[PDB]
């Protein structure tokens, strides 16, 4: 159903977690598709703003780093994951306004 | 004929409600989703089959 | 043991996306507890629905407005599109 | 015994640095100690609960998880 | 080998650990610490190591939180020497006591 | 005759710390609350419920904006509050990202 | 439109919320931030509705949405 | 039924219904739902006990909800449980500021 | 005409004997009909993840212990542990 779906989230793991879940009592059929579908947008959404925090650095293994640094230049991402804070992460370099010497 | 724009014209039809379909085996499983594939038989068996 | 994780799956999105950059073991890890989270998050948000309506199933439509539920305006747009298109498509 | 000392005055000056604060007081560091011990009072509470529960004479690290997923705070990275 | 006026070594620190990553606690006292209060609620633990190195993480993030929220309450406040009734305005207005 | 000020200000603290009674009034409110919905979908109808709900809603999360905002007011070294203790409260609330 | 929210009820608000003195521009930042939390939560409540095919907002989409806030709210059954 | 079988107020079988429709695991066990039933009862034993000490506060017999909110308020405990929940018709403390005190 | 549910005899006899000349309005009963309902989800929920994180789906009344000594502040939690091992004890030794 990968291949019916032409995703790569495997829909068959998804559907044996959601058999093992305690949500409903039926599943159905397309609901998983749509699951994984959805899941596979945020993995994009997330490693291509890793792959430029990769970038900017000249880097070719992602760190952990680099992926809060790609957390926090989004807008959108900081709203949802705002209460979630990553291990070996550091925060945004930030300084403030009154902070720097005259 | 290429001109025969009406060929084209009925078959536009055919194609876009086939469109559905942009690959192999998701197509020869549409067909055993009907081929006589008794259910259960895995995809790659329906596939075969 | 047999424990398993997202990993391979993950890795294939990253080779379809930035097709020559790797990563390491933490990084993956913490990709796996995302999924984790967010696979926890909309499908406990699933199964309120489910109850708020009396409804004992679970078809697309719940998913389709969970994620409407939790992520905001663009990205959820994008979900639902990607969705969609992935559902009509199987 | 006195390990609320073992956090030392350096690394309260390192975590303010890192934090963005300029000027540490010397009013602040014992505060910050007891509001560290609070926090992990909370925090440690809820491992060893999670800790009986298991029936087991060791924490693990997923039971920290877990209690921080009760928390609000949720750390990922480390599994679960 | 100079001295120069206070407040070149303060930004120098806060560029040279916002590069940084790891840790700013040590490990051996934030361990023993752990057992301290540890014990007192049973007797005769065992830990694994990445448990407290978790624990570790959770502490130096929500002191981070702290100090950002103390330093934009100091800055509000037109000062920069940070006092204690700073803390105590943001431990109020988190609510978490 | 004239009071001083702060008798006045002081008084109705007292007189309206002790009556829950709504009072943002129910029409304006309401007529806001459509205002908003609307550019949701097109003509939707409402249970005087909701309305209700979201009414007490908004009083009591202004209430507790506002207390947080004085003692930001306070804390700075002054009486009036001013809107950049609102911004400094919500940017510690987590609103604001 | 907005200015229903009139300034003597701010005024109250303020005697309620602990606040003696105001000055002028908390009128407009209060209904700035008024009107950011009225468009999440009637967000999520219609989205709810939406689900509930239905063209009424019920009372219990509002607790519930309110409850996807972290906002829980009494009194209503919920 | 069970509910005199241990000396409560509060059901066991409507409880024991909805550990099953609620779907909260596969299976419920015999005596759990009488446990709850106990930790409910003594819940609001201590909030009613509150709330009849804020109902002789103001002299009245029926309870009113602002009797509620400030009961619930005063404790500690019950003011960190039921902090992050408002409650309808429920106001705030009588707070002044003492800074703010005229001289 | 569809038959709703509450808790208004329930608690208002737990009311009666606490407070005998004390009355309620319907409207705090609402009130605390939501309350309890908060108070059951939340602890079913608690004991939903310590199913999830034991292995195990058989819920004795030792989850639910562990999850009132969580979800509720210590003291009161220790009250909530001594009334509900005593409704145990009382409940399985008579019939």
């Amino acid at each position: 159903r990968s291949s019916r779906a032409g995703l790569q989230f495997p829909v068959g793991r998804v559907h044996r977690l959601l058999r093992k879940g305690n949500y409903s009592e039926r599943v159905g059929a397309g609901a998983p598709v749509y699951l994984a579908a959805v899941l596979e947008y945020l993995t994009a959404e997330i490693l291509e703003l890793a792959g430029n925090a990769a970038r900017d650095n000249k880097k070719t293994r992602i760190i952990p780093r680099h992926l809060q640094l790609a957390i926090r230049n989004d807008e959108e991402l900081n709203k949802l994951l705002g209460r979630v804070t990553i291990a070996q992460g550091g925060v945004l370099p930030n300084i403030q306004a009154v902070l720097l010497p005259k | 004929d290429e001109n025969d724009w009406q060929m084209l014209e009925m078959l536009k039809p055919c194609i876009e409600e086939g469109f559905v379909i942009q690959d192999k085996e998701v197509a020869l499983d549409f067909i055993g989703r009907r081929g006589s594939a008794a259910l259960g038989i895995r995809r790659e068996k329906r596939i075969q089959y | 043991s047999r424990k398993e994780s997202y990993s391979i799956y993950v890795y294939k999105v990253l080779k379809q996306v930035h097709p020559d950059t790797g990563i390491s073991s933490k990084a993956m890890g913490i990709m796996n507890s995302f999924v984790n989270d967010i696979f926890e998050r909309i499908a406990g948000e699933a199964s309120r629905l489910a109850h708020y309506n009396k409804r004992s199933t679970i078809t697309s439509r719940e998913i389709q407005t969970a994620v409407r539920l939790l992520l905001p305006g663009e990205l959820a747009k994008h979900a639902v599109s990607e969705g969609t298109k992935a559902v009509t498509k199987y | 015994r006195d390990n609320i000392q073992g956090i030392t005055k350096p690394a309260i000056r390192r975590l303010a640095r890192r934090g963005g604060v300029k000027r540490i007081s010397g009013l602040i560091y014992e505060e910050t100690r007891g509001v560290l011990k609070v926090f992990l009072e909370n925090v440690i509470r809820d491992a060893v609960t999670y800790t009986e529960h298991a029936k087991r004479k060791t924490v693990t690290a997923m039971d920290v998880v877990y209690a921080l997923k009760r928390q609000g705070r949720t750390l990922y990275g480390f599994g679960g | 080998p100079h001295r120069y006026r206070p407040g070149t070594v303060a930004l120098r620190e806060i560029r040279r650990y916002q590069k940084s990553t790891e840790l700013l606690i040590r490990k051996l006292p934030f361990q023993r610490l752990v057992r301290e209060i540890a014990q007192d609620f049973k007797t005769d633990l065992r830990f694994q190591s990445a448990a407290i190195g978790a624990l570790q993480e959770a502490s130096e993030a929500y002191l981070v939180g702290l100090f950002e929220d103390t330093n934009l309450c100091a800055i509000h406040a037109k000062r920069v020497t940070i006092m204690p009734k700073d803390i105590q305005l943001a431990r109020r207005i988190r609510g978490e006591r």
